[PDB]
């Protein structure tokens, strides 16, 4: 997961908001232990989050637990904080998450 | 210190 090759690189994500989708794909698997500033936990979330190593009954991969995430709320506090409008962003990162590169 | 932000879940 620390590798020179990204998952994201294979998606239509853009480089500016993969701390993004990790922070999303983090939050998406519940975990606590997380800081904004770690990267390193947010690659291995990420990694473990598209390409886990124990998939449960009938399920590719854990994409599907991004559907459970309230993305209204994330998009809230982003104009907030930031002021960035990424309220569409996030959901194109979770379509891109959940299937790589469909077909448009 | 504040509390990092985590995004709510659907329940």
């Amino acid at each position: 997961p620390q590798g020179e090759m990204d998952l994201l690189d294979s998606t239509r994500i853009h480089p500016e908001d993969y701390s993004l989708a990790r922070k999303m794909a983090a939050d998406a698997l519940d975990i606590e232990d997380i800081d904004d500033d770690d990267e390193s936990a947010m690659r291995n979330a990420i990694y473990e989050m598209v390409f886990p190593r124990s998939p449960p009954k009938d399920e590719d991969d854990l994409t599907f637990k991004l559907d459970e995430l309230i993305l209204d709320d994330y998009a809230t506090e982003l104009e907030r904080k930031h002021q960035l409008k990424k309220r569409s962003t996030l959901q194109i990162i979770k379509e891109e998450l959940q299937s790589r590169y469909r077909e448009i | 210190l504040e509390i990092s932000y985590k995004i709510p879940k659907s329940q």
